[PDB]
């Protein structure tokens, strides 16, 4: 039945701010964000010049 | 002389395919006859073969195989298409012959 | 519902099965119930909670006849806090393509019973309201995406939804379309959700929140009903929201609150998602996700 | 045309995958990453590297047989006057 | 009706369905960008193409040194200059991946895919052949009367069928405007022939790497793809500017920095080197004709890969003996190369001579045959 | 903090995620184009005209 699924382990991947099962990962967000899309954004100026 | 069983075995364990914990038969390029083969199999014999290629592209997508553990043993590759096949064939072969008649 | 949470919260509690495992149900030992009893069903954690002909007083008092526990040390006092589960946007594909109709649920954090914002968000949630093929309204309901939900025949039905909690919540939605539209719906449906972040309407909210204020009634429509609000509104709410009050909080709502709510809560959040059955025609979470800016 | 939906018939096969805003980039570059970069490297380079080898060789002999073939032979001359 | 214009629109449904919701394999590998990256490579020598067009002057007296003078004069225009020239190079390399690649993993079973493929790189063989006579040096004047004199190989229409192509009795002025025009025009065939190459593809979905049924885990071309497209994009980008940035001239022969000369064949003659392989086979056939023929066959035979197909699984992966014939047979043109960068001499005859018995065989012979075996092994 | 002070306010809203690149572009342009000639000049002293110049440019004549 679907009472015996579970999402597995992903502590093996997930970023560092977001591995205790017991700390919002939503104040950790804002910055989680802010780098990939920098990096993103970084790119665009590269791009650009 | 088991040279030829202990040819097979060996070809069996260089494809290595079954890194990827897929049967032989799983390997299969699909033409016309295979096509139908496929198209015959019991619904469990089916799903089954999917999932283990929906595995096998996952591993070829990450760049990984299977830990030694969970590879295909030659001796346990269940020819699971290879008998229907081969009637697929056969079946053909008597209509395309029955054609020149 | 129960993927969608055991994905949205996994590896903490709430990712349960209110029904739990199949080897617990077949395991379970007398001990352990009767554990569970005497280890939660607590005086301090439980209302008593009436409604009808009752006088108040005489209910309390053959409360304190039964009801009667003793409270030695502080401990069989105290509430034991529960250690907040931790959101992670992602996915749970569960797929059958053996099946009638697919089913879809996409999700943000909720913020939980206590705060104010879980007003708007209702507000909110009664804009996009719910669709399902015997509405007789059709193409003129008032609902966007009931509107096309209907001009395509996008879904079967969809369902806005608030569920909250002590300390999270799961804020989304759910349809259930034919496995070839899946994706337009969801389409349509996360659109909304950016324009309800970006261009929410003063006439559009004057409605919902008249639509918002009936259930808010029609949830106290009898006895039970009301029991149920009470006993439910002690136990999270901390004492009882009149309707005078919630009508208040209700008419302070407006446009601009709206559409900061839902921003604040839905704008470039990783959701969560959850689909069952024949599910090939929506994909990747990348592109779900990139659904989520700009509318 | 459109192709996601006709695809094939799939039954039975969950999957779970997060965010990438919950994940890192390049995760375990070490205990899982270059661990496979060899895995893969060896068992392909007794495929690959044996020809290549076999020619350079085939190239090295060529090319020094050719430059032996340039050099005089003394001995044309041990008759000369 | 339809919701999201995205795939309503007349046009749009078209950059969708062929950039962002085409369906691809989730396990193709980086042998996959090369289809792009040549696309890239197109772009690219179209764009700087009509910019030295708008300064070369198709005329014997000034073809030269109007190169020259758009090279010192116009602004930039050496770095354009440069750019087109290794520009060429980096397709022929982009392009050979791009063929390994559909060997290896069997592509060539798209037939039609397949056979465009065959004829745009013929047609990019030949357009990059006329591109390179128009600077008119030494080079550019003798191959010019070496590969046009190829057809005098065919009988009766032969030594006619040339008559044409220099538009005169010798490789004069008229050869050389025909040539600007030729060259101008044809990138664009390729172009649009490239258009269908795509197309016949889409019909099927893309191949990929293990060879068995993807529709089990397929995913949007975009971002996924996508982003893989620029990231291959920058990647292969970066050499070539390097090699045109900081070493221009380094895959190209100086010889051709001497104004042609009708009179003087260079004693040291040597193709340019992305043909070098097929020159060694016809140096090795001492035979007007069968010089010619071997060549034609040395590229022509693609066409018969898709036929020289009898493995029951259809990509090398499997198929560790296949495989060292494949490497082997990389390694054969690598060698085939060399040779013919070396003059005609000894041992530089005779091991050219087998190299080329070498790549036919491989083709025609041991791959059909090692993959028989293959499924014998195997015990289908 | 930085990451959440410049996602909140340069990189969430789509539209001044721009104006941050194209004002960044700007600044960027300028630095790098600076330095860059700088770190080659200098790997280059007095082998350019740039060094060599004052000999001839107003020194004679
Ligand atoms: C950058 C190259 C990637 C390095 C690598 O092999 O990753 C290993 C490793 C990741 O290990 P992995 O998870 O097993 O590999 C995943 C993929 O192979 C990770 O690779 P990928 O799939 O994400 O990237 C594929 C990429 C990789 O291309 C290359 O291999 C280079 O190929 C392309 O995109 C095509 C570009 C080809 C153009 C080359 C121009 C030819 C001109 C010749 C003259 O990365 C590191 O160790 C970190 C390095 C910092
Ligand atoms: C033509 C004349 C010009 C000269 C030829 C140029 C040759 C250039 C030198 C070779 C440089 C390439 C580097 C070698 C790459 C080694 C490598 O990665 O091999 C292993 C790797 C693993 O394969 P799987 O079994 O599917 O693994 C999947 C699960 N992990 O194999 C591959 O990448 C496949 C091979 C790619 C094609 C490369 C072919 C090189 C080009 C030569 C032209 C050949 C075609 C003939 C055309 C006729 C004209
Ligand atoms: C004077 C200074 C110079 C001035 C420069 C002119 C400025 C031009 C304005 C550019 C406007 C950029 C705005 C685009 C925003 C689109 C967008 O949604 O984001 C980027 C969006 C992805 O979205 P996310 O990162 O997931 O997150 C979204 C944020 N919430 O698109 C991307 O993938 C960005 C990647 C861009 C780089 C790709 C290009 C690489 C090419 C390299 C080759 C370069 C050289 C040759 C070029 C010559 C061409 C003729
Ligand atoms: C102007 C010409 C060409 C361009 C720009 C081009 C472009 C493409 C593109 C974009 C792809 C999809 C991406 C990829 O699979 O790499 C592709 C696929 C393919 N091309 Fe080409 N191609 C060219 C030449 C050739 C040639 C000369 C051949 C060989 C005859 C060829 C054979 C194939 C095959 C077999 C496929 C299927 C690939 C697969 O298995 O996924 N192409 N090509
Ligand atoms: C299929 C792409 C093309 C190829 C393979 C290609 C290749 C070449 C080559 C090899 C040369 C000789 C360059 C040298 O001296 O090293 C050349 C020259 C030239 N090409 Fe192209 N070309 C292509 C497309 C174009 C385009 C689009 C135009 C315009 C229609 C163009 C215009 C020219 C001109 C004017 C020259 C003379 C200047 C020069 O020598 O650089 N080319 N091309
Ligand atoms: C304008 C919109 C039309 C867009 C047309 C171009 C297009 O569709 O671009 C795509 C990226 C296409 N690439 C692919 O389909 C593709 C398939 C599998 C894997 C990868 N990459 C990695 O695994 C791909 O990149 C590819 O390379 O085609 C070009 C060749 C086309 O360009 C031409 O045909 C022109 C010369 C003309
Ligand atoms: C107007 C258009 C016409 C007439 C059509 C042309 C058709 C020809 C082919 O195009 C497809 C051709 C490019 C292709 O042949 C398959 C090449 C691999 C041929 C390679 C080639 O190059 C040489 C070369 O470059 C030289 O200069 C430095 C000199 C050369 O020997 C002295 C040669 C040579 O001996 C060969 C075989």
């Amino acid at each position: 039945v679907h009472n015996d699924v579970t999402v597995p382990d992903f502590s093996a991947y997930r970023r560092e701010d977001v591995m205790d099962a017991t700390t919002s990962s939503q104040t950790s967000s804002e910055d989680r964000k802010g780098f990939s899309y920098l990096v993103t954004a970084t790119a665009c100026v590269a791009t650009a010049y | 002389g088991r040279l030829m069983d202990r040819i097979r075995k060996w070809y069996y364990n260089a494809a290595g395919f079954n890194k990827y914990g897929l049967m032989r038969d799983d390997t299969l390029y699909e033409d016309d006859d295979v096509k139908e083969a496929l198209k015959r199999l019991p619904e469990d014999l089916y799903n089954e073969r999917m999932f283990r290629i929906k595995r096998a592209l996952d591993l070829s997508l990450k760049h990984r195989i299977l830990p030694k553990e969970q590879w295909v043993k030659y001796e346990e590759d269940k020819p699971y298409l290879e008998p229907y096949l081969k009637e697929v064939i056969r079946e053909r072969l008597e209509r395309e012959a029955w054609n020149k008649k | 519902f129960d993927y969608l949470h055991a994905t949205a919260f996994q590896g903490t509690a709430l990712a349960r099965t209110v029904e739990g495992t199949t080897e617990n149900i077949k395991h379970l030992t007398r001990a352990d119930l009767a554990s569970y009893i005497d280890t939660h069903f607590k005086a301090p954690r439980m209302v008593l909670a009436a409604a009808g002909g009752i006088s108040h007083k005489e209910l309390v008092d053959a409360a304190r006849q039964h009801f009667s526990g003793v409270s030695f040390t502080y401990k069989e006092d105290a509430v034991p806090i529960l250690p907040r589960c931790r959101f992670t946007g992602s996915e749970i594909r569960a797929r059958d393509d053996a099946l009638p109709v697919a089913h879809v649920a996409l999700a943000v954090e909720g913020p939980g019973w206590a705060d104010p914002d879980n007003v708007v968000l209702h507000v909110a949630n009664a804009i996009i309201g719910r669709y399902d093929r015997t509405f007789g309204g059709g193409k003129h309901l008032s609902s966007r995406l009931a509107a096309l939900a209907v001009e395509h025949k996008l879904c079967h039905s969809f369902q806005t939804f608030n569920t909250s909690y002590s300390d999270t919540g799961l804020f989304g939605f759910h349809f259930v379309a034919d496995p070839l539209s899946i994706d337009d719906m969801m389409f349509c449906a996360q659109g909304e959700w950016m324009r309800l972040c970006t261009s929410t309407t003063e006439s559009e909210v004057k409605r919902a929140k008249n639509h918002l204020r009936s259930a808010m009634v029609a949830q106290l429509d009898g006895t039970t009903p009301v029991c149920e609000t009470i006993g439910s509104h002690l136990l999270n709410y901390g004492r009882r929201i009149s309707l005078e009050e919630w009508d208040s909080r209700i008419s302070a709502v407006d446009a601009r609150m709206v559409r900061d709510v839902c921003s604040k809560y839905i704008y470039d959040k990783c959701p969560a998602l959850a689909a069952v059955g024949p599910i090939e025609q929506l994909l990747d979470y990348n592109r779900i996700r990139s659904g989520m800016y700009w509318i | 045309g459109i192709h996601f939906g006709n695809l094939a018939r799939v039954r039975h096969i969950i999957t779970y995958s997060l965010s990438p805003f919950e994940q890192r980039a390049i995760p375990n570059i070490f205990s899982d990453a270059l661990p496979n970069v060899w895995r893969r490297f060896s068992s392909q380079v007794f495929k690959v590297a044996p020809p290549f080898l076999g020619a350079y060789l085939l190239y090295s002999w060529g090319t020094q047989e050719f430059e032996r073939l340039k050099r005089k032979n003394p001995a044309d001359y041990e008759n000369d006057q | 009706m339809a919701p999201n214009i995205r795939k309503s629109h007349p046009l749009l449904k078209m950059i969708n369905n062929s950039l962002i919701d085409l369906p691809a394999p989730s396990n193709i590998s980086a042998w996959w960008n090369f289809g792009s990256l040549l696309a890239v490579c197109l772009m690219t020598q179209i764009l700087t193409g009509l910019l030295l067009a708008m300064h070369y002057t198709a005329d014997t007296s000034l073809a030269f040194s109007s190169v020259a003078h758009t090279c010192r004069n116009v602004q930039y225009g050496w770095l354009i200059r440069n750019l087109h020239a290794n520009g060429a190079s980096f397709f022929f390399i982009c392009i050979f991946l791009h063929i390994g690649r559909g060997l290896y993993y069997g592509s060539y079973l798209y037939k039609e895919t397949w056979n465009t493929g065959v004829i745009l790189l013929l047609t990019l063989m030949a357009t990059a052949f006329v591109g390179y006579v128009l600077p008119w040096g030494q080079m550019s004047f003798w191959g010019a009367t070496v590969i046009t004199n190829l057809f005098s190989a065919i009988p009766y229409i032969g030594h006619t069928l040339v008559e044409w192509a220099w538009g005169g009795f010798s490789v004069d002025n008229p050869t050389l405007t025909r040539f600007f025009a030729l060259h101008f025009l044809l990138p664009f065939a390729i172009a649009g022939i490239t258009i269908i190459h795509l197309t016949f593809l889409h019909e099927s979905g893309s191949n990929n790497p293990l060879g068995i049924s993807s529709d089990s885990d397929k995913i949007p071309f975009h971002p996924y793809y996508s982003f893989k497209d620029i990231l291959g994009l920058t990647l292969m980008l970066t050499p070539f500017l390097t090699l045109a940035l900081f070493s221009p001239n380094l895959l190209g022969d100086p010889e051709n920095f001497t104004p042609a000369n009708p009179l003087v064949t260079p004693p040291h003659i040597k193709p340019e080197w992305y043909f070098l392989f097929a020159y060694a086979i016809l140096r090795s056939i001492p035979n007007k004709l069968g010089g010619v023929l071997a060549l034609a066959a040395s590229v022509l035979i693609l066409f018969l890969i898709p036929f020289l197909h009898k493995s029951k699984q259809r990509t090398m992966t499997f198929r560790p003996l296949s495989q060292t014939l494949f490497w082997l047979l990389v390694a054969n043109l690598l060698i085939l190369t060399w040779i013919g960068s070396q003059p005609v001499e000894h041992p530089f005859i005779i091991i050219g001579q087998m190299a080329s018995l070498s790549y036919f065989t491989i083709l025609l012979i041991l791959f059909p045959t090692i993959g028989t075996l293959e499924n014998k092994m195997l015990n289908y | 903090a930085l990451l959440r002070q410049a996602y909140s306010a340069l990189f969430r809203r789509t539209s001044t995620f721009a104006l941050t690149v194209v004002l960044g572009a700007v600044l960027f342009e300028r630095a790098f184009d600076q330095g860059a000639d700088a770190i080659f000049e200098h790997l280059n002293e007095g082998k350019l005209w740039k060094h060599i110049k004052h000999k001839y440019e107003a020194s004679e004549e």
